[PDB]
């Protein structure tokens, strides 16, 4: 019963994106590419109002595959040579419905010496019958 | 397809 019941739902949005550059000279580990993945808010709105911490599960080949970002812009800047499906989990700060999301995002790259990669994605979060304080956070972002 | 190399998380799973 979509909007058939008297329920007040708030809807937020998160952005999964990444830019992938190659280097004309690979790094010390001989990695050719440097990519920066990020999770952002709706239209560049700061999401730290409902977003607590975020995590990027990189490939085990990467030093510290688990990148949690509690600081400013949720982004990981790492170097590699090959792309892969990178599961991103976004943590929220609340005591209600599950405060973690799981977005499967493909980290793709170009050949060394080819057009870079700039892919943005926007995912909606929908919360049925949330607490007003939580709405206040979802609105303030 | 036709892009940079790929190291999948699970080989043919």
């Amino acid at each position: 019963g979509s909007h058939m019941a008297s329920s007040c739902a708030v809807q937020v949005k998160l952005e999964l994106g990444h830019r992938a550059q190659v280097r004309k000279k690979p790094t010390v580990e001989g990695f050719t590419h440097d990519w920066m993945v990020f999770v952002r808010g709706p239209e560049h709105s700061n999401i730290q109002h409902f977003v607590e911490k975020v995590v990027f599960h990189l490939h085990e080949s990467f030093p510290r595959p688990k990148r949690v970002c509690k600081d400013p812009p949720y982004k990981v800047e790492e170097s590699g040579y090959a792309g892969f499906i990178l599961p991103i989990e976004v943590y929220f700060k609340n005591k209600e419905e599950p405060r973690k999301v799981r977005f499967d995002y493909d980290l793709f790259l170009h050949l060394e010496g080819h057009p870079p990669v700039n892919h943005l994605r926007c995912e909606k979060l929908t919360f049925n019958n949330p607490t007003e304080d939580f709405r206040r956070k979802l609105l303030k972002a | 397809g036709g892009k940079a190399p790929r190291k999948q998380l699970a080989t043919k799973a």
